[PDB]
């Protein structure tokens, strides 16, 4: 992307955490940069803004100074460091840009890095292959997938063939099971002729648990 | 401290018709508003600046209307990819930046029958002690769908969990996954596993099964 946001996945309430955001294809030295967080449920909240030479720094009243925002032009990195963390603070953090001599309104947003504070400990995901049944002759279309189970906290990144396969892919929203752990299924539809000829590998990554799995799905014998 | 109120929270319209999203400002902002569109599973992007001027890459369909206290966003002949959540933005008050509550725009497309698939638990998950059988509905409309599990003609309840994806940005269709979680023991206690789907797109409930 242009703004990539590498930061912490899980932390304990009362502890600290430093978020970083890097700019790649634009200059990033004449653009005002800000940090804006959205909690799931589609509630958008602006927490901080910093000027081109860090002369003007603005923070939200909920934060009251608890966060410190700085930026480095040489390394093209925006830093937001959070001293005190609460359960309400758990949210998706967006690295946001401003508009060159037009307005003080925002224009571009990064992918977003979500921080989740919880007393609970991190748990790695278990991946199990969803093999496609033999059916639909040759003119029909079949589907195959991957099952992610028992992971905390959110989120998990699931892709196919390292991003080579992006069409017909459905990554279902994580559902919360009774054990308290998350579980989701990622499926994809492909032509029947492709099976046995084409290799389908789903890559699942869980940043807080440091779990990087490249899992291959072949039809069951 | 300025207050950005946005109503109604959720909206819906057919394909090809227009939509008007209202945004109200507490301090009668002097035409200093921005409209942002957030696609499903994606970061929000700028749609309209100055509350009446279109952004460089966005299509002419989106329009900015209104001033002072009241603003409106107009979408003309919206396509399947227009499914999104829209927010407002004020820059009149520099110290505190505030957004709107957000309008959830859904769409109305013609009926689509789901393609049913059934997935047995892997033999590596049998070493875990738990078995997961997955039912798949891929591209259907509307969201309303009945998925029931059938084992040796037994209606399973309290063990299954459903999950519906967000509306696709290409065909505006929904995807549902019905996950059935059992123990390894009971997984091997029974012979046939079946999934029955009843949907508006189907003339009659489509069942798909396997005998392991």
């Amino acid at each position: 992307v242009q703004l990539v946001e590498s930061g912490g996945g899980l932390v304990q309430p009362g502890r600290s955490l430093k978020l970083s955001c890097v700019a790649s294809r634009f200059t990033f030295s004449n653009y005002g940069m800000n940090w804006i967080r959205q909690t799931p449920g589609k509630g958008l909240e602006w927490v901080a803004y910093i000027g081109s030479t860090s002369s003007h720094i603005y923070y939200a009243e909920t934060v009251k100074g608890r966060f410190t925002i700085s930026r480095d032009n040489a390394k093209n990195t925006l830093y937001l460091q959070m001293t005190g963390l609460r359960s309400e603070d758990t949210a998706l953090y967006y690295c946001v840009g401003h508009v060159r001599k037009l307005g003080a309104f925002f224009d571009y947003w990064g992918q977003g890095a979500m921080v989740t504070v919880s007393s609970a400990s991190t748990k790695g995901p278990s991946v199990f292959p969803l093999a496609p049944s033999s059916k639909s002759t040759s003119g029909g279309t079949a589907a195959l997938g991957c099952l992610v189970k028992d992971y905390f906290p959110e989120p998990v990144t699931v892709s196919w063939n390292s991003g080579a396969l992006t069409s017909g892919v459905h990554t279902f929203p994580a559902v919360l099971q009774s054990s308290g752990l998350y579980s989701l299924s990622s499926v994809v539809t492909v032509p029947s002729s492709s099976l046995g000829t084409q290799t389908y590998i789903c890559n699942v990554n869980h940043k807080p648990s440091n779990t990087k799995v490249d899992k291959k799905v072949e039809p069951k014998s | 401290d300025i207050q950005m109120t946005q109503s109604p929270a959720s909206l819906s319209a057919s394909l090809g018709e227009t939509v008007t999203i209202e945004c109200r400002a507490s301090e009668d902002i002097h035409s200093r508003l921005a409209w942002y569109q957030q696609k499903p599973g994606k970061s929000p992007q700028l749609l309209i600046y100055n509350a009446n001027s279109l952004h460089t890459g966005v299509p002419s369909r989106f329009s900015g209307s209104g001033s002072g206290t009241q603003f409106s966003l107009k979408i003309n002949s919206l396509q399947s990819e227009d499914v999104a959540s829209y927010f407002c933005l004020q820059y009149y008050n520099y110290p505190p930046y505030t957004f709107g509550a957000g309008a959830k725009l859904e769409l109305r497309r013609t009926v689509a029958a789901p393609s049913v698939f059934i997935f047995p638990p892997s033999d590596e998950q049998l070493k875990s002690g738990t078995a997961s059988v997955v039912c798949l509905l891929n591209n259907f409309y509307p969201r309303e769908a009945k998925v029931q599990w059938k084992v040796d003609n037994a209606l399973q309840s309290g063990n299954s969990q459903e999950s519906v994806t967000e509306q696709d940005s290409k065909d505006s269709t929904y995807s549902l996954s019905s996950t059935l979680t059992l123990s390894k023991a009971d997984y091997e206690k029974h012979k046939v596993y079946a999934c029955e789907v009843t949907h508006q797109g189907l003339s009659s409930p489509v069942t798909k099964s396997f005998n392991r």
